């Protein structure tokens, strides 16, 4: 029915807006409700190793590949101009205050942004999670908590290395493979970065979603129905969320200082 | 009701989202401890080709603010740029000339504003009476160096 | 007041529909640019850098675009239509046209230089007199190889 | 224990070899095996729904989102160089040579790289396509040649409307705040676009990380194992597919600059 | 259903609708906003920047679209193949075929003078003299040093 | 176990050790670059082009980068603040700082030419002598509406 | 066994992707039939400031071929310059000379070829003897500056 | 099939050491003894354009490189160092070295003058007679400010 396919479409919005309502109100119980009994740095160790570490050989291909390709890209555009040698310049200007970020968190968001939904999910679907009641430990601050404060101080120091290994990788191209000047490429790349003002601009970018990344890839988790479809289902949604939060995020983040 | 307490707070979120609108959010443009309010100018040009808005007024150099608006006067067809300068400069006399200059050869044209000698000052909400027009290349290149040969 | 909230339905349609024309609102236009424009033409020798959508200047404020490019098949001259800002309507007929240079490089835009007569203007009818675009070859042919 | 290490990485190199190789017979059975009885077109205007038009909402704003940046970015890195007016010649090179290609797979392996390999393998977890074979209709032919049919046919589809609506985003916002000049704007981006080295070498860019997502999308849903298997499966698609989008753009960009 | 069938419709023609907007309204081709177009063959002395796809042009509006350059194997002059909109063929065979560099620093493109008004034209024919290419060297080689 | 904590105490360090490679082999931070030196003041009449963080220089060499750009309200004049070398503290008070484009289009620096006196500099005092920045509109209006 | 076969067609897909289409390697541009067979040509100059490698070589604009290679002749201490010309224009005179041009007024200088007065046309691998050199910004204001101005 | 697993393990592993230690050899390439490239100085009253590891030539093509810049305490005139490739050394100590502009406004490199014949070079001696690079504001400030 068309009034009620609109009764339908109104309900998915209110329920849009409820969902963001119950994870913010998730995540508030999850960062500073209490200290659990079973609670120690030992999770954070364990979920680092699971969310960033596991997310190494993924994240350093990426930068390796998107450098090389950034840099073999603005070279023929450069070549034209003739100031090809400043390709050093471009590669560390883009993948170092809005390509590394954002392609980060399309991929921090696709690993462990799908790795952790699909994780807590499977948690919550074997009563793994709910079991956890019973003996008296929160999971919030024990199956969550660990996941939240892991993505929170993984994926900034994923976008380092991915920003890292893009610019040698786009050096590895520019003067090697395409023979510009090493020396004039690391010059003329430090002298027009003005760190306070691009990469330190990068690592806030990158902590704005290393924030909103990880709390909607666990909050989806911690919410998806209990079941092997509704979780094959939230390890969509979150990547699907994820993605347009990286995006959108960023197009905020860099509004706010070109 | 569990459901009222969740819709509450996505909506006191969503809030604070749209709360990044983000587009000319900050009226004022430098940070949250700058100087502040500025005070407001006018002009009366013969031709402002390049004086698109946004850019920057200027006294011999430092910028003194930006250009607001570009109207133009129904009645003498001169255009009437109107601009704000900073409080810290308020000390500027009513004789002043602005006068339209290219930054380095090609870069946007700026409104600089040569101090002439008075006491009165300004009423900072006023306009200026006297100018000098933006040398435009064409009118220029017709006029006078096509007059030589 | 759960079937009464399917108005909150209607509250994200009209949102987007909202969205949607806003999306088609690319004119730069809420009071300023031209509210409701008005056709003028003009006769150019020579029209080398005013591709369509440049910006017409008095006394260099903007106050319409080229809405056009003609090449009149009588005498092969350069016939552009271009669109006036609503307000801005005291153009005097001897009012004559010219083609300026953006800055030192960028793409001509044409502008008007008030000449002054009682008989303004009348929004469909065309402007007779102008002085063409320049050109780096008849400024160094004409006038450096004919001279020195 | 060193040596069991070295022989667990030696399986899983001979694994992850075979693998291509399962896949690749996969592929092979899949596109063009014979004509199974149930099969037609229904099927590939229903998983062309599934596939496409459902990651419709999400590459369209991600390409908006994704034009505003490369606008209101290149305009602040050209505002010190004095062409502010090539961003055109931007935000129709950036969003169509490389990024907006590669972005839209990066996604679409996200959106339909994930949930293609959760319904196709989770319909191998609930007894489906186990349950196809016994009604005589051939899995491959029918419940993943139309996933690949509406990878190939939709991923392209999907990176052309990301670039549209990227370009007009930087169009929009590069006029509208940045008070960039539309015509010079639109001029220099018509002038410097050069047809038959970008937007075709774009296409192909794309058409080739659509074969290869959406093949290794579907293939690693009809080779999981349980819930947690699929759970997974869906992860290692999504890296394996961002892998095969950033290594095939660095490869075709090396072909064509 | 019907529903599945008239989304994916719509998909297919969003998708085939913005890979020809990219092409046209990005770039442009032989499919295009133009119609029919006949060729026209010029010979100049020297065409230094002239590239395909330039906007040979009269009075400043656009004529067409250069098409190939060749240097003639025989007089080791530039022999410039164009196209011309079939919108304009009064032109006449007698006029210029001049080079102009666009603004200041702009793409060098071809302007054609009017050559009275003899024979129109064979749209396909040739043309009989030209402006060379002007460049830096023929001018500051000649009125810098054989000169004051 | 420590067999997974030294994995992700070694990732965390390389992290982090990619946050100072960003911060200090892309960017000469202050780990040490150019010393803890002294600020010098020079008063112009115009400053244009004299962004923050310039070049001022002595022969073309780079010398250090300015500080601030201020008006000082009384004279209504350019007071502007760099910083010199510490090491170079030869530079008398003689000498003249004055505005130069970096040769032909480049940034609007400002460069510092030798007087030579006795007295050489507080490092923190004024500078008296200079030549202000040329501006096109003041250049061209005096020197091509009079001379020729 | 059936392994063995995976393994196999997948090593057979692993070299139909770096074989084949990776290493980013020789050309066979054409390398059969319809070819350009580029043929070499030696320059002497005196100023070649602007005419890095990848150039481009043409006569009256249209482009006749690219710039190989610049050199330093250690005995004359003057630029050499080798670049290539298609086999298809070999009607080129022996005296024709060579000139660095400046494309418009900034664009990357080329090497223009005006043709020459001989009959004898060239052999393609051999030099080109008298030319015009670069010009230079500062020598060029160094002359008729301090010289025909004061 | 054992006999093989471990064989193709460590062709795999060998495969990435030889794959990590193609990726470490960029940083020092195969620089060695600098090739055959030796130091020489040169002395100027204004390098502007001149930064580090900026290009040194001889009749247009690249001698080498532009090692340093500095200003002397003493004269207060700017040192440069230069790295010349030994397949060069027949440049006489009389050549000249001057500062020239790449193209029209590519960064500033150093042009050598081949000079007259006399003792050749040491390759760690001093150019001495040489002239500056022009810097816009004195050719307007004493050639247009002084004489038209
Ligand atoms: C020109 C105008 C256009 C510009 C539009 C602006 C768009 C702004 C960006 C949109 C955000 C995308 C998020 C999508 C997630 C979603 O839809 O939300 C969807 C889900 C609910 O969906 P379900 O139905 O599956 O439950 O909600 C959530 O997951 C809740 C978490 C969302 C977090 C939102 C972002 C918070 C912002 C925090 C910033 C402050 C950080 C600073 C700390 C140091
Ligand atoms: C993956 C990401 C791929 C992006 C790389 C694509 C390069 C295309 C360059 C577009 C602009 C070309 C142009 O006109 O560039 C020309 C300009 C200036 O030339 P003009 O002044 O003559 O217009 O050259 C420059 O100095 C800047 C080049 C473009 C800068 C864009 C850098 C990449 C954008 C990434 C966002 C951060
Ligand atoms: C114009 C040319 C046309 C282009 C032709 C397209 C080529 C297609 C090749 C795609 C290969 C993927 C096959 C399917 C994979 C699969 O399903 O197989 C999936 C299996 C998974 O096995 P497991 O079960 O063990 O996890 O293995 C993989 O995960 C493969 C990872 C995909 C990575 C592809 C990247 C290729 C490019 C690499 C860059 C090279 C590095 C060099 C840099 C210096």
């Amino acid at each position: 029915s068309p009034l009620e396919r609109i009764r339908l479409f109104g309900r998915a919005g209110l329920d849009v807006v409820a969902a963001l309502g119950r994870s913010t109100l998730f995540l508030g119980h999850a960062l500073l409700g209490r200290r659990t009994p079973g609670t120690g740095l030992h999770l954070l160790v364990k979920q680092l190793y699971s969310v960033g570490v596991l997310s190494l050989a993924i994240i350093v291909v990426s930068g390796l590949f998107i450098g090389m390709v950034l840099a073999l890209q603005g070279y023929n555009i450069l070549i034209s101009y003739g100031s090809e040698q400043a390709v050093g310049q471009m590669v560390a200007l883009t993948l170092l205050r809005e390509l590394g970020p954002v392609v980060t968190g399309l991929l921090f968001a696709g690993r462990a942004g799908s790795a952790l939904t699909a994780e807590i999910g499977n948690m919550k679907a074997t009563e793994q999670l709910s079991s956890l009641e019973m003996i008296g430990v929160d999971p919030l601050k024990y199956i969550v908590a660990p996941r939240l404060w892991a993505g929170f101080i993984s994926m900034p120091l994923l976008a380092a290395i991915f920003s890292v290994v893009g610019i040698w990788g786009g050096a590895m191209v520019a003067v090697d493979w395409l023979g510009v000047y090493e020396g004039s490429f690391w010059a003329n790349m430090q002298n027009s970065v003005q760190f306070t003002e691009d990469v330190l601009n990068g690592v806030i970018k990158s902590i704005v979603f290393a924030f909103v990344v990880t709390w909607i890839a666990v909050y989806q988790g911690y919410d998806c129905e209990p079941t092997s479809e509704g979780i094959s289902r939230a390890t969509t949604r979150t990547v699907v969320y994820a993605s347009l939060a990286v995006l959108g995020l960023d197009f905020i983040l860099t509004a706010l200082m070109f | 009701q569990t459901r009222t307490l969740e819709i509450g707070v996505g909506l006191f979120l969503l809030a604070g989202l749209l709360a990044l609108l983000l587009l000319a959010l900050r009226v004022s443009g430098l940070s949250v401890g700058n100087a502040g309010d500025t005070y407001k100018v006018y002009a009366y040009f013969d031709n402002i080709a390049g004086v698109t808005v946004r850019g920057k007024v200027t006294l011999a150099g430092v910028t003194i603010g930006k250009v607001t608006a570009v109207d133009l006067d129904r009645d003498s067809y001169t255009g009437r740029v109107t601009m704000e300068i900073n409080q810290n400069v308020n000390n500027l006399p009513v004789d002043s000339t602005a006068s339209i200059l290219t930054a380095g050869l090609l870069g946007e044209k700026y409104i600089g504003i040569s101090v002439g000698g008075d006491e009165d000052v300004l009423k900072d909400g006023s306009t200026i009476h006297d100018t000098q027009s933006a040398l435009v290349l064409e009118d220029l290149i017709g006029k006078f160096l096509l007059n030589s040969v």
